[PDB]
């Protein structure tokens, strides 16, 4: 927090520890699927998989592959959207969606065409 | 039997003629999300007609990719062969 | 390290044979179900074939045909599974219980909210609102005594008309052994189908008006067999699932815990044999 300010250190520990506890449940997401889950656990697998998806970026270099565009996003809307995942603001859009796509607005227009 | 997840070419379509670059470009994305999509529908208790229409064409694009031992195709009946699925006139 | 590859090996052995077994059992249970519901259906194809042939002769003005001027406050049964392991079965019922309750609202309506089932019941409290009343430990065996109990609240809740409006159900039928789906309807108020074209004691308005409520206590019946009928199909096949998910780690496991041995034994080989060459 002292070095890059406690509105990114704050979003930066609140993934990890979604992620962390994803990894965690992994041992039993393999064998049983969510449905077994308690809520307070299926309330998160349901955004970590989002958030991780979401770390997903098209690069300027992958281009000469796939075909798409690169994209680049400022540190300001990156803390700006992974805040919103954690809360929960796009809890109902599709896994699908977040793939490949760069920042908010490249969501919105992504998720609305689904 | 092509794992058409796993395997990669990183050259690309610099070396792949543009009439195969025009008609096969999007059969690996649609194969795999086929894949995926076949291995959720396994087990799915309902089915929706995008879906079951999707997966159905999946399905017969890997039956189109296969072929006997011995038989090369050329690169000008490779491109229909492809064309025929992309296409979709073996719906 | 070795010892815990060995350790989630024999774990995952043990799982993979108690798996195999519910899928078996569920594979029984479906047909004692099935068995069941085809024991049920003889008596309401006789209720509705008396209830319509009384409806022919009856002035229809009966309050659960006839809709409210204008209403506020619907009622809603969701039925769900007492317990674990079924997969997809209640996500599927409460999507639709959410999805219906977000008709409701965009007609204009506010649901109350009726539930079988622990599995709903644990839901409907950690989303923050209410339940109305609850009843548990039967969705793997209905009787009609407990269908006679559901009913009678929800047309005592109607017939109020605090009170409501409308009646609906939640629940999934089963199509079929590898086919089934949760569906939402309207229980109340009924509507009447007329269609191309006796003695009754003491009279057919007294007969109709005393038989409705046993009409609705036998579809509510109909409705929990279905729901206990589609739960073991949908065990059976979470459990199938679960078996060869098992089987795939004990595979992938093994294929780890050799590598393991063999890096084992090797590193044992390279360190004496350097010790021997040393010397």
């Amino acid at each position: 927090p002292a070095i890059v300010g406690d509105e990114h250190y704050r979003v930066a520990q609140e993934v990890i520890r979604i992620l962390q506890r994803y990894k965690d449940l992994q041992d039993i997401i393999a064998i049983l699927g969510i449905d077994e889950l308690s809520e307070e656990d299926k309330q998160l697998v349901n955004r970590a998989r989002r958030i991780e998806r979401f770390l997903s970026q098209n690069m300027m270099a992958a281009e000469q592959f796939t075909g798409q565009p690169g994209s680049t996003v400022p540190l300001k809307e990156t803390i700006e959207a992974f805040d919103k995942l954690t809360k929960g603001e796009f809890d109902h859009l599709p896994e699908q969606a977040f793939f490949l796509i760069g920042g908010l607005d490249d969501l919105a227009k992504k998720a609305e065409s689904l | 039997a092509i794992n058409v997840g796993v395997s990669v070419s990183r050259v690309g379509g610099a070396a792949q003629i543009k009439a195969m670059k025009e008609v096969a470009g999007s059969l690996r994305l649609d194969l795999s999300q086929y894949r995926e999509l076949e291995a959720f529908a396994a087990f799915a208790s309902d089915l929706d007609a995008a879906s079951k229409a999707q997966l159905d064409r999946g399905a017969r694009l890997v039956e189109l990719l296969k072929q006997p031992q011995y038989s090369p195709l050329a690169v000008e009946e490779q491109v229909v062969a492809i064309f025929l699925g992309t296409q979709g006139h073996l719906d | 390290t070795l010892r815990e590859l060995r350790g989630r090996i024999r774990s995952a052995g043990s799982i993979k044979k108690i798996t195999k077994a519910q899928e078996l059992i569920a594979t029984s249970r479906i047909a004692k179900a099935q068995a069941r519901v085809e024991a049920a259906r003889p008596y309401a194809a006789e209720i509705t074939n008396m209830l319509t042939e009384l409806a022919g002769a009856s002035a229809l003005d009966h309050p659960l045909l006839v809709e409210r001027k204008q209403p506020k406050r619907a009622g809603v049964l969701v039925v769900s599974s007492d317990r674990g392991l079924c997969g997809a079965y209640n996500a599927n019922v409460l999507r639709r219980a959410e999805e219906l309750f977000s008709l409701l609202r965009d007609e204009g309506k506010d649901p109350v909210l009726y539930v079988v089932g622990r599995k709903a019941l644990g839901y409907f409290s950690f989303r923050q609102r209410t339940v109305v009343e609850s009843w548990t430990g039967f969705s793997e065996r209905p009787t009609y005594e407990n269908a006679r109990e559901i009913a009678d609240t929800l047309v005592n809740a109607f017939m109020a008309g605090l009170g409501v409006d409308e009646l609906h159900i939640v629940f999934t039928e089963f199509r079929s052994m590898l086919s089934q789906t949760a569906v939402a309807r309207r229980a109340a108020p009924m509507e009447v189908e007329y269609v191309g074209e006796y003695s009754f004691e003491p009279d057919p308005e007294t007969l109709f008006d005393a038989l409705l409520p046993r009409y609705i206590a036998t579809r509510v019946y109909a409705a929990l067999l279905e729901a206990a009928a589609s739960e073991s199909a949908s065990r059976r096949r979470a459990m199938k699932s679960a078996t060869d998910n098992a089987d795939d780690l004990i595979k992938a496991l093994t294929l780890a815990a050799n590598r393991e041995r063999q890096a084992q034994i090797t590193q044992e080989i390279s360190e004496i044999v350097g010790g021997a060459n040393a010397l």
